[PDB]
């Protein structure tokens, strides 16, 4: 399944969570 | 000294420094700690650079030899600018387009340049962090993918394995720059995850990298360390150490010595970028600034020798590798020619059982065929840029026992020395956009960030074409020449005879509650300046004495394993003028703008 593609999905989820939660902040911020 | 009047106005006073502190509270971000600055600022400085630039150049020039002009300007330039930049952003309560237009309206060309050379610059860091990153999620193969022939493919059966994986597997190369095609989508995906994980660490900015750096800024070095450990284990590591140190005097004497000395020490400090003078501009107004400025260039000169150590431990390894193979075929070449019993010919006896035989049967030795064997020859094959990582150290990893593993701690520490490079240069392109306010204040900094993010990422799609590496190799060679030294100049003629020394130095006692020694003084005035003039009038004394000749690979032609080189077409100096020129020509152009606006 060519692991490299494997490695790219995981490592993308865990940076698209980690923008998602720091621009969720940037609307959290009352 | 020059008459610049109206100036003091341009500038906050002294008087209003110990209470604009309490009302930037809001309005202006702060560091957490002094270690959050210090680890943002060696990050800045450390990079891929000093891991395949200056240890090839230690060498290269005169080997020991070569340190003596490294560190001469690394103090006459490289701290004096070091200090002017740090002091200068922490007075002046501004980043680079900010200080510059205060110090004088026509200086606003300075951050112009300083903004478009961070542009370029991070253009292309964050293509070869895409590299990067691709070797990385490969990684996780107990016969890591660049081991083996691909079943063998006539290319990668000539060269080697590795050879075949970054010029076809990875690259898809083509022979030309003359020769684009299609988007490598891999390489695409690879890019968007670089301009990703950038996005995600300076969404926000100096706060969010703050806490990024440090582990960009940490990790290195206890990489670094581990790898010294097992590169000093691995045969032949000293005699990679020794080539590294052998001092050729001779080479003192060129020209084309100093001014890559000149070059690295610029390029290695990230002065002329601008990032640095806005990082600085976070701290108290009471912040020593002269003991920073020492600290970062302490480590700075301290890191560029080390990593030379775990990099020439690999090349001495990877030699001594080749050469004993080498040797090996020769005798097996022997043995099997004369039927001799294995393990009476060994590396010690091994010419005289060759003359023995070949006095025996000397008809039988003619056809027999021996190759050249010098540890010097395999010690003198050192790649020099993205070659020492993705062709030389890739190899010698795969002759190591736990082999993926050393691969992924090489690559997250590549990774890692990539990215904190890439905070300051993102910040050299942001804050000079907040000072042009071009984002709309009611757009949050994060959509800045992310318009800058998404519109290098459309522009970086040059590099994932056939004809991406050829791009790449020009943009760099032509990335931090002269502009970088220019834009250094100005910024120190600016700050001694257009802003005067004398206030410099005034804020100075006012900040450290103490004056610059005369070390400062002198070198702002002279040592700096002529110095970095002879690194100038040399760039037009060796740039000329070249020629626009790049390498190709060319799977088929000539000899595929020789590295075939050709020229570049006549339209390639319209690039060479946009990656130069522009960034060169905006000083004096804005100048002359303003200069007749007014009149
Ligand atoms: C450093 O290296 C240079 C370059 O190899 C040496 O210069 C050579 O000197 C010999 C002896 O005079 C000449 O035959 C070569 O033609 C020279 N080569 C070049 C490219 O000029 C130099 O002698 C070396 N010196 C030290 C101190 O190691
Ligand atoms: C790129 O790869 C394609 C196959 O996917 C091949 O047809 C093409 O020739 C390659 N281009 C170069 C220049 O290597």
């Amino acid at each position: 399944v060519s692991i490299w593609l494997i490695v790219f999905g995981v490592v993308m989820g865990v940076i698209v969570v980690g923008i998602v939660i720091l621009i969720f902040t940037g609307i959290r911020d009352r | 000294v020059l008459p610049n009047p109206g100036l003091d106005a341009r500038i906050p006073s002294l008087a209003e420094l110990e209470t604009i502190e309490q009302e930037e509270a809001s309005s202006r971000p702060k560091w957490d700690n002094k270690a959050q600055y210090m680890l943002t600022c060696l990050g800045f400085c450390v990079g891929l650079g000093n891991v395949w630039r200056f240890p090839y150049l230690c060498q290269s020039h005169g080997g020991g030899a070569f340190m003596i002009p490294f560190l001469i300007l690394l103090v006459l330039e490289g701290i004096p600018l070091l200090y002017l930049e740090f002091a200068i952003g922490q007075r002046l309560r501004r980043g680079s387009l900010g200080v510059w237009s205060s110090i004088h309206p026509a200086l606003k060309g300075l951050g112009l340049a300083s903004m478009l050379t961070s542009f370029m610059v991070g253009l292309y860091y964050n293509t070869i962090i895409s590299w990067i990153m691709w070797y990385l999620f490969n990684s996780f193969q107990e016969p890591l993918p660049w081991s083996d022939c691909p079943l063998y493919v006539d290319e990668c059966a000539r060269s080697s394995p590795v050879d075949y994986f970054w010029y076809r597997e990875t690259l898809n190369i083509s022979t030309s720059i003359s020769d684009s095609g299609s988007i490598q989508w891999w390489m695409l995906l690879c890019l968007a995850c670089a301009w990703s994980v950038l996005y995600m660490c300076t969404i926000r900015g100096i706060e969010t990298t703050g806490k990024a750096v440090y582990i960009t800024s940490t990790l290195p070095y206890v990489v670094l360390t581990i790898f010294l450990i097992r590169g000093l284990t691995l045969k032949g590591a000293t005699n990679g150490i020794v080539f590294l140190f052998t001092p050729n005097v001779t080479e003192l004497a060129q020209p084309d010595t100093w001014l890559d000395a000149g070059a690295q020490v610029f390029f290695s400090f990230s002065l002329a970028f601008g990032g640095l003078i806005s990082f600085s501009s976070y701290n108290s107004v009471h912040n020593n600034c002269e003991k920073d400025s020492v600290i970062v260039s302490i480590i700075n000169g301290f890191t560029s020798v080390y990593v030379a150590i775990v990099v020439y431990s690999v090349i001495g390894f990877r030699a001594t590798q080749r050469y004993d193979d080498c040797f090996s075929t020769n005798i097996l070449t022997l043995i099997n020619g004369f039927d001799l019993p294995e393990g009476n010919v060994t590396q010690e006896n091994f010419v005289d059982m060759q003359q023995r035989c070949n006095a025996s049967d000397p008809a039988a030795y003619a056809q027999l065929v021996f190759q050249t064997c010098d540890i010097n020859a395999f010690l003198s094959e050192a790649v020099e840029g993205t070659g020492l990582a993705f062709i030389v150290f890739t190899e010698a990893i795969t002759k190591m026992p736990l082999s993926p593993l050393w691969s992924v701690l090489f690559f997250i520490m590549l990774f890692c020395l990539g990215l904190s490079s890439m905070f300051g240069n993102m910040e050299g392109v942001v804050v000079p956009l907040q000072d042009l306010r071009v984002i709309p204040p009611k757009w949050p900094k994060e959509v800045l960030t992310g318009l800058i993010c998404l519109g290098t990422f459309l522009i970086g799609f040059i590099f994932t074409l056939n004809s991406g590496q050829y791009w790449l190799s020009l943009l760099d060679s032509y990335a931090g020449s002269i502009p970088l030294l220019i834009i250094a100049f100005c910024e120190m003629f600016s700050v001694v005879y257009v802003y005067g020394v004398d206030r410099f130095n005034k804020d100075i006692e006012f900040m450290i509650g103490h004056k610059p020694n005369i070390f400062w003084q002198v070198t702002w005035r002279v040592v700096s300046p002529l110095l970095m003039l002879i690194i100038f009038l040399f760039f037009f004394v060796v740039e000329v004495s070249q020629e626009l000749t790049y390498s190709i690979w060319d799977p088929g032609y000539e000899e595929f394993p020789k590295s075939q080189k050709i020229s570049y077409p006549n339209w390639v100096y319209v690039v060479v003028v946009i990656v130069a020129g522009v960034p060169s020509l905006t000083i004096p152009g804005y100048a002359i703008y303003k200069l007749i606006r007014n009149h």
